[PDB]
C-alpha cells in the first residue's frame, strides 16, 4: 500500500485506532506518573519500555503512514510519492506531530506532556469510526463519557499532588495514606467534579482555594460534559422523538374535534406503518437536503429497477425514466382503502413498490377482477384527458399495506413533452388498454 | 385464530405479558439479594414465580400464533408464522428465557433465587407493550413520564440490591459504609433492609451523597462507579423526564414565543396602546378559544386522502349546511376540503371591499357576516354560518357588471372562522365539474342584476 | 351585565380573586401543620378566611355574570350565560371549593383548618390569570419567571408543612431526623419552627441534602420519596427556568448565531480583512438600531388585515410624505403595504446602478440619498423621505428610450433604510387606482425629458 | 473630532471604561465588607478609585462626541450630541454614578466604601462593550463561555461579600454557621477571609450544601434564599452552557445528523455498498474541505449588493477564467452570480449523459473534466478550471442537430467543484445583454461544426 486514502482502507483506520491507544495511553497515564509514585525504581523499565513503544508508534505515524496519504490538489486525486509528503509538510499535522516528538532526555514523567498535543489523530479516528461504522451514536456516548471519565482522572491527579504537596495525611482533607491512592483520589474527584458533597471540610488556605476551584471547574466543566452528553443522545434519538412528537400532535389535533375513533385508528396506523416501512417519515425532507446528482444515485438504486421492470415503461427511453424518479415520491396506503373512485376524477399514477391492489369492477362491484402485486402501474388512464374527461374506469382497493409511487396531473405531461417518441409510446400502450 | 398485532387483544396479551417480566425484574433480583425476601414469602414467590412461567409458555404459544406483515398483507399460515418466530433473535431469547433453571434450586438450595435472572430476557415483551400503549393512549406525554419514572424506580431498586448484596459480601456491621448488623433488631427488618438499601441507592444515584463514606477499596470502587451510573444514566433519564414535560408545553411555548416576539417588536415601532391592546386582544381570543393549533403544520405529513378523512369529521357540521357541497352530489368536497384554508376574522373586519380585486371566495363556517354600504354604519343583511360569499369577481360571470371586482361590501362584527379559496384551486376543480360550476353562475348572474 | 372576558375589567377582576387563591393554596396548608400559626393569629385568619370565600362568591356571581362566545358574537342573554356556565367542570370545581366545610370548626375543633382544603379546587382561575398576564404584560419572560419561581416557592413550603406534620405525627424530639422538642425555648418558636422546616424541605428538594439521616422507615420512605420529588419535579421546574432565562433574548441569540455562522464561513474562504471589518460594521449597525429581526417572519402569523393596519401604524409618518397618494382620498397605502418589503443599504453602495434591470420603486423611509453622476464625484438631487426613485422601468410608458434599464445612477450616502415594492405586486396593485397610473407616467414622462 | 459607535477607537475606549467599572462592580463590595481590605490597602483604593472616576469623567466627555445616525448619517454637530445625550436615561445614570459621594469618607469614616456603590450604575458600559466584543472578536464561543464564567465569578464574590456581611452584622464565632472568630490568627487573614468567603459563597450558590448549618432564624432564612437564588443561577449556568454547546456544534452536529439520517436511510432501503461508499466518500470529501456549509443559507441575511460582493471576492480568481464572466462587458456577474448554485461532484461520475436533457450550464471552479465518448474509456481533452460547458441544449439555435438535448458525455476525472447556471434563470439575463448572445451563438456554432 504505497498510497491510501484517508477515508476508505480500514487498515488505515486500525493504524489511526493504535495510535489514538498510544495518544491515550499518554494522555491517562502522565498524571499518574507525575501525581502517584507509581513509577518506581522497581517497575521504571516497564513504564519506559511502553513509553518508547507509544514513541515508536508516533515515529511511524509521522513517518510511514501520515506521508503516504493521498489528497486532493486542483480537484484531483494526488499519488505521487514525493508530493503526499510535500503536502503533509504543508499541513499543520506535521506541525503538530513534530510539536508532540520533542525530543526529552534529561526521571521526569511531565517531560512527557508535549506528547498529549497529537489530538489531531484522535479527531481523524473519531471521523472515521463515525463514517465507517453504522450506527454510531452509542460511540458518541462512549467519547464524551470518556472525557467525562479523563476530567475526573486529571482531578483525582491534581488532588493526590495537592495531598502530596501538603503532606499526604496531614490533615483530614488531603489524601491520608490508606488504601489504593488512586481510587481514594478518584471518589474525591467524583464527589468534587459532579459537585456532590459529603468530603472532609478543607482546613488551610491552599486546600480552600484548591477546593473552591474544583467545585467550580465542576460546575461548569461537568454541565459541559453532561450537555454534550445530553445532546448525543438526544440526536441518536431524534427522529424519533420527531416522530413521536408529530404523531402527538395529530393524535391531539384529531381529539380536539372529536374525530371518531375509526379515523383515528387509521392515522396512528398510517403513522406506525410510515415509520416502519420509510424510517423517517417524509423522504423528502431527506431528498431536499442532497444534491440533484445524489437524487438520482439514491434514485437509481433502490426504485429503479421495480420502475423499469413494469409492462408499460418497456421500449419506452431510458433517460425518462431517469428523469421519472426526481418526481416520483412514495405513499403508504391502507389496507381496504379506496386508492382509485370510479366516480371520481383522477388526478394520480400508481405505481406498487411494496403491496398488493385489487381491481373491482363487474356486476355491483365487489368482484376483483386483477391483482397487482409490486412492480405494476395502475390508473395511468385517467392521466391523458383534458381538463378531467376521462374519469377512473374501475375503482381500485389496497388490499394490503400498499407502498407506491405518485404522478400529479400536469406533473408526468411536463417530462412527457420532452420525449415524443415515449409520448406516442405511452399514447399507444393507453389505447390497447382501453 | 391468527392474532392481529394490531388488534386489541394483542395488547390486552401485551399487558398479560408485561406484568409477570415486571414482576421478574422486580423481585428476582430482590429475592437473591434480600435472603430473609426469598426465605420469608418462599410459598407466594414459588406461586407467582410458576405462574410468570405459565404465562411465558402462554407467551410461546401466542408468538408462534401472531401473524407478521409480508408485502403488506397479514399472512396467516402456520407452519409460515413458526418459521418465522423461530429465524428471530426473539425467539432465542425466550427459549433461553424459559430453560427449566427451577431444577437447580435442589443443587444450590432454596435461598439462590439469582437462577432466574434468565427470565428478564423477556424485556422485548415490555419495551414493545410500552412502544403500544403510547401510541394507542390519548396522553402520550404523561404515560411516557409515568414509563421513564418507573425506568428510574426499577434502577434505584437495583442499586438497592446490589448494595445490599455488596454489603453481604463484605459483611454486616463489619464496616461504617456497609448495611449495619442483621443481629441489630432494627436493622434485622425485611422492611428495614430493603427501605435503607432504597434510601442508600437514591441518595447515590441522585448524587446527593450525606452516605456514610467508603472504608475499603471495593467500596470506594463501588462508589464511584454507581456514581458515575447515576450521572450517566440516571441523570439522563431526569433529563429525558424534564424535555418530556417541556414537549407538553411545546405548542404553548412556541405560541408565547410568537406573541413574545410580535409584542417585542411592536414595543420598539413605538405602536399606539390602541393597536397593541387590538392585537393583545386578538391573541387572548385565540388562546381562549383555542385556535393556536394550525391545521397545515400539524397535518404536513398526512397524505391527501387521509387529510380529506380528517378535515370532513372536523367539518362535518360547515359542509351540510353550503349550497355546494354534500347538497346535491357530495364529489368535489373531497377534493376541495384541501384547497380550503381557514381564517378568523375580528369584529368590525372588512374582509373585501368594492372595488377591490377578488383573489379568492369564502366559505362561513363560523361567525355572522354581514353586507353593508360604502359607509358600513347600517346592515342591509346578515349571513350566518355555513354560507358563503365573494364569489362573483372570482369565476368568469358572462355581462358582468364590473368584472373581477367586489359588488358588495363584507363587514364581519363578532369574530367569524371561515375557509378561503383562492383561483386556481377553485379553476382546478371547476373545470373537472361543469355542473358544479353552472349552478355557481346561475346564483351568480341571478343577484348580478341589483 | 356581561363583563367581556377579553376586556379589561375582567383581567383586572382575575388578579382580585388570584389573591384568595395564593392565599388558600400558601396559608391552609401552613395553619394545617403549624398548630401555632392557627392559633396564635386566629382572628386574623378567620378574618381572611371570610374575605377569601366573599371573594369566591363573587367570583362565582362574575362566572355567572361572564359571557362565552358563539357564533363569535359576545352573550348577553343571561340565562344562557348561567346555563353555559353550569354546564362546565368549572362551575362543579368552584360549587366544590365553595361548600361550607368552616362548619365543621365545632366538630373538629378550632385547630383543624385542612377542612377548608377544599378551597383549593379555584386553581384554574390562578392559572387563567396567569394565561392573561402573560400575554399582556411588556415583561412576558420576567413574569413567567417569577410565576415559575412561585412554583417553586408553593411546592418547598407545601413540603416544608409536610415534613413538620411528619414530624408532628411520629412525634418531636422522638428522633434526630424529626423536628426538635417543641419544649426548647429556641426550637419552639413559631417562625423557628416554619423557617427550619423549610430550610429542611429546601435542603431536601435541592437535592443538596445535608440533612440528619432517617431513623424509622416512614422518615426513610419519605425521604426517599420526596429527594425524588425534587429531583423530578422540582428540578423539571428548575431546568426550564434556566433554559427560559438561557432562551431569554431568543432574537438576540438567532441573530448572533446568525453572525457566527457568516463569520465561521467566511474565516475558511480566507477573505480579506477589510471585507470582514466592512460585514462586522454592517451588524453592528444592524445590532445598534436593532434592525436585526424581520419583520415578515414574525407578523406572519398574524392575520393579513391585523398586519395590514400594524404596517400602517408603524409607517403612517412615512407615508404621508410620499406624492403617489395622501393627498386627497390617502386609501393607497392599506392596499400596498403587505407587497413593500423593508430593505437597508450600506453607505456607497449604489442601490440603482446605471443600466440596470429595474425591479423596485424603492420607498424611502430612512436615509439620504443623492443622484451622482456618473463619474460619481458629484450628485444632482438629494432624496431624503418619501421620495420614490425608479418610477421609470416598472412601468413601461410609451415613448421610452431603454425603459427596461435604469436612467440615472443612484448612491446610498449613508444607512438607507428604504421599502422595496416587487414588479408583479405593484403592477397588479396599480390598476386599481386610476389616480397612481396617471401620476406614475406623468412624472416618469416628465423626468424622461429632461 | 467626534467619535463614530462602529469604529475600533469606541471599542478600545469601551474596554478602557469596562476596567474601572468591571473594578468597582468587584471591588467596592468587597472593601465595603471585608474592613480589613478597606483599611489595610487604603493607599492603593484611593488612587484606583480617582482614576476610577477620572476614566468616569472622559468616559461622560466621549459620550458627548459620540455620533448617532440621523438619516443614516453620523451626527457630527456637537451641539446635537449634547443634546441627545442629556436627554437620555444614560446621562441620569452617567450624573449619578458621578454624585461626589467620595466626600463622606470624612463624616463617616475611612471604613465606608459603601457609599460609592453608585459608580455601579455605569453597568451599560460594560454591557455595551460586552455586547460589542462578542460581536466583533473571532472567538465568540470562547468569548461567550469567559463571560459568563466572569458573571459567575462577579455573583459568587457579590454573594461572599453578602455571607461576610451577614456574619459580621451577627457576630464573628457567636454561631457556627457564621465566619469564625477574626480575633484568632487563623481565621483573622484577610486572604483566609475572602477565599472561605468565596468559598462558602459557591459551596451556597452551586448547590453543593457541605457548609455548617444555620443556627439563629435570620441565618436560616438567608441560607434558604440563596439556596433558591443560586439554584436559579446554577439553573442558568446550565442551560447557557448547553446554548453554547448547541451552538459550537451547529457547525457540526447539523452535518453529523445529516450523516446519520442517509446512512440510516441508505442501511434501510438495502443501497448498493459501491454507492453507499461513494455517497460517504463525497459527504467526507465535504466535511474535510469544509465544502459542507450551504452558500444560499448563510449568504441571505445581508443586502444584495453586499452579498455579491461576498460572492465576488470569495470567486474572483474564477471568474477571470470564464471567457463570458468579466471578459467582454464585466456587468452582468454582479447580477448573474447571485442566481447560481455550486455543486461538487465525484469523479467519474457522468456529469452530462449523452441523448439526456440539460437545463443547466456548467462552469468549472476547481476541478477537472474529461468529456468522454460513448463507453467512456476514451477521453477528447480535460476542462481546466474556469471553463464553461453544457451550453448547447439550454440554448435554442435554429440550426441545431438535436433540440433541447445534450451532446456526447461529460466525466469527472476528480472531485470536481462547479458552478451551475439554470436554463430560465440565465435565458432571463441572457436576454437582456446584447453581446453575451452573439458570442454564445458563434461559440455553439463552432461546436456543432466541431
Ligand atoms: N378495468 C380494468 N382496469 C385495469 C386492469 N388492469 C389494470 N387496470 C388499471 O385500473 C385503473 C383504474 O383507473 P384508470 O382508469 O385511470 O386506469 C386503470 C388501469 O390502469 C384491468 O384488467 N381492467
Ligand atoms: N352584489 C351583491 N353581493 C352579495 C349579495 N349577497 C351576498 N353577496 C356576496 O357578497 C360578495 C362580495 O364580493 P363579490 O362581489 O366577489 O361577491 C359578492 C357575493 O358573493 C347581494 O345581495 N348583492
Ligand atoms: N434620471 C433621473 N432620475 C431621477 C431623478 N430624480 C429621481 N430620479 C429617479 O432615479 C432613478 C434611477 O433609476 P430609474 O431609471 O429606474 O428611475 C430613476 C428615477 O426614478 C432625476 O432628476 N433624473
Ligand atoms: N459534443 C461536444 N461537446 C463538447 C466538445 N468540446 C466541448 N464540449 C462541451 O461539452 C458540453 C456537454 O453538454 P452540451 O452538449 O450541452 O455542450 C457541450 C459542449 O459545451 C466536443 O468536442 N463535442
Amino acid at each position: 500500500p504505497q498510497s491510501i486514502d484517508p477515508l476508505t482502507n480500514l487498515m488505515y483506520v486500525l493504524w489511526l485506532f493504535f495510535v489514538v491507544m498510544a495518544w491515550n495511553w499518554n494522555c491517562w497515564l502522565i498524571p499518574v506518573r507525575w501525581a502517584f509514585p507509581y513509577q518506581t525504581p522497581d517497575n521504571i523499565h516497564h513504564w519506559l519500555l511502553m513509553d518508547y513503544l507509544c514513541d515508536l508508534i508516533y515515529f511511524l505515524d509521522i513517518t510511514v503512514f501520515q506521508t503516504r496519504l493521498q489528497f486532493v490538489r486542483g480537484g484531483d486525486i494526488i499519488t505521487d510519492k514525493k508530493d503526499m509528503r510535500n503536502n503533509y509538510l504543508k499541513s499543520r499535522r506535521f506541525k503538530m506531530d513534530l510539536l508532540s516528538l520533542l525530543p526529552l532526555d534529561f526521571v521526569n514523567p511531565l517531560l512527557r506532556l508535549p506528547r498529549c498535543l497529537k489530538y489531531m489523530a484522535f479527531f481523524e479516528f473519531n471521523s472515521r469510526l463515525e463514517s465507517i461504522l453504522s450506527k454510531a451514536y452509542v460511540y458518541r456516548v462512549i467519547r464524551t463519557t470518556a472525557y467525562l471519565l479523563y476530567s475526573l482522572h486529571l482531578n483525582s491527579c491534581l488532588y493526590y499532588w495537592a495531598s502530596a504537596y501538603q503532606g499526604l495525611g496531614s490533615t483530614h482533607w488531603v489524601y491520608d495514606g490508606v488504601g489504593n491512592s488512586y481510587i481514594r483520589c478518584y471518589y474525591f474527584a467524583v464527589k468534587t467534579l459532579i459537585t456532590i458533597g459529603g468530603l472532609p471540610d478543607p482546613k488551610t488556605l491552599f486546600e480552600i482555594v484548591f477546593q473552591l476551584l474544583n467545585y467550580f471547574t465542576g460546575v461548569f466543566a461537568f454541565s459541559v460534559m453532561i450537555g454534550q452528553m445530553r445532546d448525543v443522545v438526544g440526536a441518536a434519538t431524534a427522529g424519533q422523538t420527531y416522530y413521536r412528537s408529530c404523531m402527538d400532535s395529530t393524535v391531539k389535533y384529531m381529539n380536539f374535534y372529536k374525530i371518531p375513533k375509526s379515523v383515528q385508528n387509521r392515522v396512528k396506523t398510517w403513522y406506525e406503518y410510515t415509520w416502519h416501512s420509510q424510517g423517517m417519515l417524509d423522504e423528502s425532507e431527506l431528498m431536499v437536503q442532497l444534491p440533484d446528482k445524489m437524487r438520482l444515485d439514491l434514485a437509481i438504486d433502490v426504485n429503479y429497477n421495480i420502475v423499469s421492470k413494469v409492462a408499460l415503461f418497456q421500449g419506452c427511453d431510458r433517460q425518462m425514466i431517469f428523469d421519472m424518479l426526481k418526481r416520483l415520491r412514495s405513499v403508504v396506503y391502507l389496507p381496504n382503502d379506496y386508492v382509485c373512485k370510479k366516480g371520481e376524477i383522477g388526478r394520480e399514477m400508481y405505481i406498487i413498490q411494496a403491496g398488493q391492489v385489487q381491481v373491482l369492477g363487474g356486476p355491483d362491484g365487489k368482484s376483483v377482477l386483477v391483482t397487482l402485486k409490486a412492480g405494476s402501474v395502475f390508473g395511468e388512464i385517467s392521466l391523458l384527458a383534458v381538463g378531467g374527461g376521462n374519469r377512473r374506469t374501475a375503482n381500485v382497493v389496497a388490499h394490503g399495506f400498499t407502498n407506491l409511487f405518485i404522478l400529479d396531473k400536469k406533473d408526468l405531461n411536463e417530462i412527457l413533452v420532452h420525449y415524443p417518441e415515449s409520448q406516442k409510446l405511452l399514447r399507444k400502450k393507453a389505447r390497447r388498454m382501453l | 385464530v391468527v392474532i392481529d398485532p394490531s388488534g386489541n387483544t394483542y395488547y390486552n396479551w401485551l399487558f398479560c405479558i408485561t406484568l409477570p417480566v415486571m414482576y421478574n425484574w422486580t423481585m428476582v433480583i430482590a429475592r437473591a439479594c434480600f435472603d430473609e425476601l426469598q426465605s420469608d414469602y418462599l410459598e407466594y414467590w414459588l406461586i407467582l414465580d410458576y405462574v410468570s412461567d405459565i404465562v411465558y409458555l402462554i407467551d410461546m404459544f401466542v408468538r408462534t400464533r401472531t401473524g407478521y406483515l409480508e408485502q403488506g398483507l397479514l399472512v396467516k399460515e402456520e407452519l409460515k408464522l413458526i418459521n418465522k418466530y423461530k429465524s428471530n433473535l426473539q425467539f432465542k431469547l425466550d427459549v433461553l428465557s424459559l430453560i427449566p433453571t427451577d431444577l437447580l434450586y435442589f443443587k444450590l438450595g432454596w435461598n439462590y433465587p439469582e437462577i432466574r435472572l434468565n427470565r428478564l430476557l423477556r424485556f422485548s415483551r415490555m419495551f414493545e407493550f410500552f412502544q403500544r400503549t403510547e401510541t394507542r393512549t390519548n396522553y402520550p406525554n404523561i404515560f411516557r413520564i409515568s414509563n421513564l419514572v418507573m425506568y428510574i424506580v426499577i434502577i434505584i431498586h437495583w442499586n438497592a440490591c446490589v448494595f445490599y448484596s455488596i454489603s453481604k459480601a463484605i459483611g454486616f456491621g463489619n464496616d461504617t459504609w456497609v448495611y449495619p448488623d442483621i443481629n441489630d433488631p432494627e436493622f434485622g427488618r425485611l422492611a428495614r433492609k430493603y427501605v435503607y438499601s432504597l434510601y442508600w441507592s437514591t441518595l447515590t444515584l441522585t448524587t446527593i451523597g450525606e452516605t456514610p463514606p467508603p472504608v475499603r477499596d471495593s467500596e470506594y470502587v463501588f462508589v464511584v462507579v454507581d456514581f458515575l451510573i447515576g450521572v450517566l444514566i440516571f441523570a439522563t433519564i431526569v433529563g429525558n423526564i424534564g424535555s418530556m414535560i417541556s414537549n407538553m408545553n411545546a405548542a404553548r411555548a412556541e405560541f408565547q414565543a410568537r406573541i413574545d416576539a410580535i409584542k417585542q417588536y411592536m414595543h420598539f415601532r413605538n405602536v399606539s396602546k390602541d393597536m397593541e391592546k387590538r392585537v393583545i386582544k386578538w391573541f387572548d381570543y385565540l388562546w381562549t378559544n383555542k385556535k393556536t393549533v394550525d391545521e397545515k403544520e400539524v397535518l404536513k405529513y398526512l397524505p391527501d386522502k387521509l387529510r380529506a378523512e380528517i378535515a370532513i369529521n372536523v367539518h362535518l357540521d360547515t359542509l351540510k349546511k353550503v349550497r355546494i357541497f354534500a347538497d346535491c352530489e357530495a364529489g368535489l368536497l373531497v377534493e376541495l376540503v384541501l384547497k380550503l384554508q381557514p381564517q378568523v376574522y375580528s369584529p368590525g373586519d372588512y374582509i373585501c371591499k368594492k372595488g377591490d380585486i377578488g383573489r379568492e371566495m369564502y366559505i362561513i363556517k363560523e361567525g355572522k357576516l354581514a353586507v353593508v354600504a360604502d359607509d358600513g354604519v347600517t346592515q342591509f343583511v346578515v349571513l350566518s354560518d355555513g354560507s358563503y360569499f365573494g364569489e362573483i369577481s372570482i369565476l368568469n360571470i358572462k355581462g358582468s357588471k364590473a368584472g373581477n371586482r367586489r359588488t358588495a361590501n363584507i363587514k364581519s362584527i363578532g369574530y367569524s372562522d371561515l375557509f378561503c379559496l383562492s383561483k386556481d384551486d377553485l379553476m382546478e376543480a371547476l373545470t373537472e365539474y361543469p355542473d358544479a360550476k353552472t349552478m355557481l353562475e346561475e346564483k351568480g348572474k341571478q343577484i348580478l342584476m341589483k
